[PDB]
């Protein structure tokens, strides 16, 4: 077989500043391929090299600023009397006068971030003791933060990063690396976002769905990038310390009129642990919020107590209040009764019942001949949950 | 780390919860659970379910049947069954013992109502029995 | 000519429980064809039959449960020395273990309906005296409703049918016929709908269009089936007893947000009888509501009286109210005047004028120096129609 | 079975209705109905309208003209003419007598305004004459 | 060369009443063609004519009413011994009983318009002393407006035309020319539209765009024809008297919910003169509204004064109000201050400051211990512009 | 017809307007106009603009640069600059004198923020100088 030439030859600069050459493997080849890449770097010195690799990529050390790379690749069957393919079309990549390592950093508030730079001045890499860092062409960074990585590479280190204040449509700090007094036009983009977003979930009273709400007030400013929620469910319970699981699935959340996004998970797995977070898909990478793990059983909002009745006991004059516990939850509950004189403005007094088996209470009342209004709400005795809504008002009969 | 008494209590609460859900299905409560209906003989009805491997395969078959019923309620009960199976796996792990792991379509298509009513009332009976025997020292 | 074999051989079970064999006639034959069907019923007894038919279908009496039908058809020119076609490919049709006669019944509330059934139990037809009927596997139907058609066919008869109460998505009653204690999974579907829908029509004040409204609150539950309004117009007037005319036409009507459907006929035929009803075209058949006949001339809503004036007669202090009768109708009208003291809350008093020639009324008023508000509405003197809207308010001048 | 006095009253009320509608066509009210205008000689203007068969064919021609005029009001007017003609046909059945059943398009395109205004004012004249003589014992 | 016969033979009546015969020149002929037209006028007199023309059209004087024109054309190469083409297919053009000159007139309110007509009565052109003009078959036009162009041509002249009142879908006046008492059905259409549309433009507060508004309440009646805004921009300033420039460009305008059209110019040229008008492109021609020229610099609405502060001066008890003039314009401005007691209803008093350099004023106040509300607005001192909006309210502190 | 003093005042008002606009661009005000920045050497920065023809070709270059910036404000500045060019042409007509009329894309793409801030602060400086010398008898 004569295989075809490799296709899709691309060249990118790594965060370390190396040239990564990549190409598509022939998905139809039922055998491993070896490649030979020939490249010519036309810099101030022309260098031609030809390397043999078994991977579908080559790493070339240290991109030279102001150089041109011309690249061709051919393939051969690794095992056997393989014939070489013809060479690919030559692809040209033109490097630039300043090089940043990395060219952009996307981080969150409170982190530490550091940039490296190389400044080419008339085809000559200047000494690091000359490189000076500047912020947004506005202020010189104190030399205390500078670091001489080597005689030619400079480094700036920022600590306890504060949120970037947006100037107009600019939501990033332009960090320049300059040759003493004279700066160049090429700059590095720095994005610091407040990723400390809180996601709150609530399971309905019927235990059939869970609605989670979150505000994108942090990110209703960055455009071009997308923001979506990812989650991972663990078979049983929540870990002691939540973590970002490598295997996750996205969840479609819907923006509400109040500016919050609402995403409903249905069906739910009641004793299953739901770990959710917001993933920030930027052109430069991804950002993850601190993960939270919620157990639906612990965020249940029970229905109010039903069949609430209030009667004034004959001869005794006690307000006998009676009720029926809600269908759910089955766990022992505590109840709270509010009662007051029926009027335009009801001065509510409350009585708390902490024994789950109590379906009635007897209260002292000041006016045996007034209509009292009474409502009742409930909560899990252990406090692991929310309070129910108040029951529908029950009225006493005047006797 | 894992409180076995807590897990046991969560198992009882989940059983009573699923029973209340199935109790909310009005048409199934009036159907005799023990009554035999021809065609659904593959469904594991009343036959002493006294061991972890039989309990597991019973809930697995009931789940496989429920996965095919297009009711939202059946989806939640099957999801609760997933939580229930994981709790039974954790209890078997607590006592130390290994647990290993067709014609439904024809009856589902020709008689969906029958498949649903029977599967649910027989499931309710099986769960009521498991509840009455999840305290008499369950064994693998 | 030697014609081709018939194509498209299909086999269906008729509502009577007969096997209908059908095939496509050759659309290219310029002459009538006769067919010969050969079929082999493989039951517990093998039967081979060969029938000659001029129709494109054959009915085989009483589908036998647990039998297999193999069918071939050939064609010949009916008129002349026709050669037979070769036989069609054999088609196989497999019958089922229970048979219902009919398998489904769609009827309305208050009717009488009866089902027949055949139960095969291990390749044996049980005695009809053994079949017992049940509803939704919930309750045994009283034996009083059972009827022994023959030693092998059972019959259940329902009288004065009540509307089927929907249980979840189930809008039908599952009627089961069981062999003593043992029931089968197969059931019959019984749909009883309250077809007593009321349609109300109103002709505009210009008598140029008629709007008819109807609520599908009965049928906003059955999906899959279609519901449409059908009508037929009679040259003049309504019959003494409306009937469903065999020739009718549909009118496309559009559902409004109020949940009612509104359909406008424009132009109208004032003296033509418009017979309308709702047709429910279900997969199992068609249902028609009790027809109603409306004469648009008798459902006219006149425009309000115009040029309404109110003046206090000098020295006498009487409220002279005056108006102009509406352009339509030409028939003698009766009027109703409401009048009250001008305030935030108008205590309306009403006066009825039953003489058609009255274009004014005189009213006693308690305060000669207050502003009175007056409105007038009209109706046909004979009562054959609706009341008009109230006129635009008229104010007295303070004199 | 059929009360003839109610039908006669309905005929007068329908006539008054058609006349008021045509009186509402403002541009026609100021146009002399009896004035003859060249080109529309096929339109049955003022010409003793004295028999049931001529009235039927007259209303038929007026109807045929109105069907081609693209106004919604004229469509409604044509529907009123259909009900009225059928009423006169039933009246002829009441009195016992049989009733049997070109350049207009060119003027409709070249002179729509003229065709409409004339057809309507001549129609108005025909109805006033028929009305003024639907009580002096009309005969077939 | 023998050329082909001419194609595309068409015949139209000019607004002057001549018969224009036209044909397509052969786009493939590399040489000029001469044509010979043969035509036969079948009138009350048969006329045969044959003319030689170098143009691709012929004008025949005075179309005769009730005549038929049959026309053929042939071509020949102009220079040399050219052979004639064969004759074209004969084309027939059928004239009408009345002829109007012109058949329709589209004018604006207040103009003068006159129609000419020829009436053929039984193949005879009648005398001018009998023709009488009528409006909409309703009223005879006073003979004072008539003019006898010749013994056979009549003329009607209207002066100071009033807007045509639409009768139903008819938006034109039917002008009839009749032979004494007898009129004919053919009429002339006279459309008088109120083209006096006002266009108002306003430049935004940021001096980045200009929005122009206009109401089409005049033209929401004529359908078939199109209406669009046309404009022309002059390098600097507006002329003393605006004119319709022959070179213009259309502007895409969007109809708003209030029924007005909005045309947005963005970016703007502050010192460029924008001449705009509305063009009504009707089937019969084009109509242009009186042009207006607006200079955006002269229609600027400044922003309100900023940083408005109000303090009660200790010991002195003066209301010291202070402000910052808006960014634009830099030209000297005048200011207006409104101040009042803070309440549900503010009795505003105003003070006018006519010196541009005043950034503060001191006001006498009656109650030193109340909260005063203060707002400020500004305008160009020269009056060449609008008043700004009132500033955001400033409240005094009680000290 | 054309008031020359008025034209001088309108020129001053338009210059001050462009300077105030660039003053409203917060990111450009903090950038040293006279500071040399490598890459934008083609931009007509601080270099004695001492003649009407040199001012015209400089503002023409500034217009050509602004046309390529995808900012609405820069578009408006270019339109105002067009009116300014027309005003200087009318002033040269007032004084009697004739006036005639590459690497930018690469820097616009690779470094828009720096290129923009520099182009604008140099434009602001050029206008401030022209303003400071539009009264010391400007000459063609
Ligand atoms: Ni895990
Ligand atoms: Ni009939
Ligand atoms: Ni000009």
């Amino acid at each position: 077989v004569k295989p075809d030439p490799p296709l899709g030859l691309h060249m990118e600069v790594t965060d370390d500043g190396n040239l990564k050459i990549s190409w598509d493997s022939q998905t139809m080849a039922p055998f491993p391929l070896q490649y030979q890449v020939k490249y010519l770097e036309n810099s101030t010195i022309v260098r031609e090299a030809a390397e043999i690799v078994s991977a579908t990529s080559l790493l070339v050390d240290s991109v030279l600023p102001g150089s041109s790379y011309e690249v061709q690749v051919r393939s051969k069957r690794l095992d056997g009397s393989g014939v070489w393919s013809d060479w690919s079309s030559p692809q040209v990549f033109t490097t630039q006068d300043v090089v940043y390592f990395p060219p952009k950093i996307l981080t969150s508030v409170g982190s530490n971030a550091s940039f490296h730079c190389i400044y080419k001045n008339e085809n000559q890499i200047i000494s690091s003791k000359q490189i000076v860092w500047w912020r947004n062409l506005a202020e010189k960074i104190p030399e205390i933060q500078y670091s001489i990585v080597s005689d030619r590479v400079s480094k700036v280190t920022f600590s306890n990063l504060k949120a970037t204040r947006p100037r107009g449509k600019f939501t990033y700090d332009a960090v320049y690396c300059c040759n003493e007094q004279a700066c160049h036009h090429r700059y590095a983009e720095l994005y610091v976002i407040d990723v400390n977003i809180n996601i709150s979930c609530e399971t309905d009273g019927y235990l059939t769905k869970m609605t989670c709400r979150w505000s994108p007030s942090t990110i209703q400013s960055l455009v071009g990038s997308t923001v979506q929620l990812r989650y991972h469910r663990r078979s049983l319970y929540c870990p002691d310390s939540p973590s970002i699981h490598p295997t996750s699935e996205p969840k479609n959340c819907v923006l509400q009129r109040d500016g919050f996004y609402e995403c409903v998970f249905q069906p739910i797995f009641l004793l299953s642990g739901y770990t959710m977070w917001i993933r920030i898909n930027h052109s430069l990478g991804s950002l993850d919020s601190p993960p939270t793990c919620v157990l639906p059983d612990s965020v249940v909002k029970p229905l109010p107590p039903s069949n609430v009745k209030a009667e004034i006991t004959v001869n005794t004059g006690l307000l006998k209040v009676s009720w029926e516990k809600p269908v759910f939850p089955e766990n022992n509950l505590q109840f709270q009764i509010r009662y007051g004189l029926s009027g335009k403005e009801i001065q509510w007094k409350t009585h708390e019942v902490f024994d789950a088996k109590s379906k009635s209470a007897s209260l002292l009342v000041s006016d045996l001949c007034a209509v009292y209004v009474v409502q009742v709400r409930c909560r899990r005795l252990d406090g692991l949950g929310y309070w129910s809504n108040w029951s529908s008002p029950a009225y006493t009969l005047v006797m | 780390g894992v409180p076995i008494q807590k897990v046991q209590d969560d198992t009882k609460t989940l059983i009573k919860t699923i029973v209340t859900r199935i109790n909310d299905i009005s048409h199934t409560q009036s159907v005799s659970a023990k009554q035999r209906v021809t065609g659904l003989d593959f469904i594991p009805g009343l036959h002493p379910i006294l061991s972890l491997s039989k309990m597991d395969q019973t809930l697995a078959v009931y789940q496989q049947v429920l996965t095919s019923l297009p009711s939202q309620n059946v989806l939640q009960i099957a999801n609760d069954l997933e939580n229930l199976r994981d709790l039974l796996h954790l209890l078997a792990f607590s006592k130390s013992c290994s647990l290993p792991q067709e014609s439904l379509d024809g009856v589902l298509e020709a008689s969906l109502y029958s498949t649903e009513v029977v599967a649910l009332s027989r499931l309710q009976g099986s769960l009521q029995d498991i509840l009455q025997q999840l305290d008499v020292s369950p064994e693998c």
